[PDB]
């Protein structure tokens, strides 16, 4: 049977703020796949990685299920 | 209360009354919580679980 | 015969995720918690070098083939109760297949 | 300190021992017994359950 | 130890018997532990070899990987074995054992 903790987490995934959040991190991600081609990224001291917009996207759907999930187990 | 009146009759309630119905309490008291625990966590409980296999 | 081939994508994750993060398929020999798997068809149980498997292992001396493996697979621990795999296995047919399947197209 | 190095806050699912009146669901924890042994036991040690 | 750390890459997989009241959250966050592993880290995340990316782990480098996946069990009582089903259940026995 398919994971009830994924099935909300698509469900939650695809609604307003489900998708303005995927976004911003779509929009972050794109961004570094950029500077890792670029001329020396191995050296810079300054590499943008994209966990604070994985943290708010992922915050989002805990809040979103947490009260939830629990109810479709046994 | 007249209900005090009938069984102390204006006098307090001696010490020998008093720690025999704490013996009294003390074991009613329990089974009324024990029940009470017991009935509101039905299903959870391992005797319902024993059923249940 | 007891053996489909199922599909060499669908084997890829399923090594990826459960087998992967131990085990290494390309030539050579990059040992990890388990030994890498390169030529491990056909080859004996116990065999590659670099690798200090358990007495068990060795002991059973089991020739691999799609029809051992699959029932390797289906319980390491079972199998052999002295191999120091940590897996319980997989419980379903059709994904030993495909993760079996994969395993030609990638150990050869 | 970054919210990285943190760790993202673990939401809180409604457990149903959680509550002044709640009891384990027994049930449950035979069930994760289960779990444990035929998954995690091959790397983690339970020392104190006799 | 020594045979421990050996089998788990240099790891030390600590004792399950308190892990409940030896972290914050508690049956929270040993939940969120075994469910919280996505497939890809996060964009930019240079991830040590032999390590895994779980957002709720202090630091996001843990040396245990995802080993909860759907019906790798089959409970004798019939439930489905989904992995957040395994996970509510190890966690509430390891709730148990530490109190
Ligand atoms: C690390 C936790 C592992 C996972 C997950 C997988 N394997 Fe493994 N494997 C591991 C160890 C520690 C060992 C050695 C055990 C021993 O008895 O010495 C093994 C061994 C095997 C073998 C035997 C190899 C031989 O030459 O006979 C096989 C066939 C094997 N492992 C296959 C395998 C595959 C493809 C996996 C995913 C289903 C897998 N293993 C995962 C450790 C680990
Ligand atoms: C060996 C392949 C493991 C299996 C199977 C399971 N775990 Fe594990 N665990 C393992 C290691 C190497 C470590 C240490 C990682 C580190 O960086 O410290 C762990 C750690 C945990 C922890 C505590 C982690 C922490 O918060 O510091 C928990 C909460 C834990 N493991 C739980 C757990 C459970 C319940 C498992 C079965 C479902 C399980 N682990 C299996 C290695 C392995």
């Amino acid at each position: 049977d398919t994971d009830q903790l994924e099935d909300l987490r698509e469900h939650f995934k695809n609604t307003e703020e489900g998708k303005a959040l995927v976004h911003h991190y779509e929009e972050c991600a794109e961004r570094v796949k950029i500077q890792q081609q670029q001329p020396g990224y191995a050296d810079l001291e300054h590499k943008e990685d994209c966990v604070e917009e994985f943290f708010h996207l992922q915050h989002y759907l805990d809040t979103a299920t947490a009260p939830r999930l629990f109810d479709k187990l046994k | 209360s007249s209900l005090y009146k009938t069984f102390f009759k204006r006098n307090a309630v001696f010490v020998g009354t008093i720690f025999a119905g704490a013996f009294v309490f003390q074991t009613v008291f329990d089974t009324a919580i024990t029940s009470w625990y017991e009935n509101h966590n039905k299903g959870k409980l391992w005797k319902d679980v024993k059923a249940k296999i | 015969t007891e053996f489909k081939a199922g599909s060499a994508k669908k084997g890829a994750t399923l090594f990826k995720t459960r087998c992967l993060q131990c085990h290494t398929v390309e030539k050579g020999g990059p040992h990890k918690v388990g030994p890498n798997l390169h030529g491990i068809f056909g080859r004996h149980s116990g065999q590659a070098e670099g690798y200090s498997y358990t007495d068990a292992n060795i002991k059973k001396n089991v020739l691999w083939d799609e029809n051992n493996m699959s029932e390797y697979l289906t319980n390491p621990k079972k199998y052999i109760p002295g191999t120091k795999m940590a897996f319980g296995g997989l419980k379903k047919e059709k994904d030993r297949n495909d993760l079996i399947t994969y395993l030609k197209k990638a150990c050869e | 300190m970054t919210a990285a190095e943190h760790g993202l806050h673990a939401p809180a699912y409604a457990w149903s021992h959680n509550g002044p009146f709640e009891t384990f669901d027994h049930a449950s924890i035979r069930r994760g017994y289960q779990v444990y042994r035929e998954v995690c036991a091959a790397c983690h040690s339970l020392d104190r359950v006799a | 130890e020594q045979a421990a750390r050996a089998a788990n890459q240099g790891a030390l997989p600590p004792d399950l018997s308190l892990i409940v009241k030896a972290r914050h959250g508690g049956c929270d966050y040993i939940f969120s532990l075994l469910t919280g592993y996505p497939d890809e880290p996060p964009a930019g995340v240079a991830l040590p070899p032999g390590s895994n990316y779980n957002p709720y782990f202090p630091g996001g480098s843990i040396a245990m990987a995802r080993v909860l996946f759907d019906d790798m069990v089959e409970y004798e009582d019939g439930t489905p074995a989904t992995t957040s089903q395994m996970a509510k259940d190890v966690t509430t026995f390891l709730n148990w054992c530490a109190e």
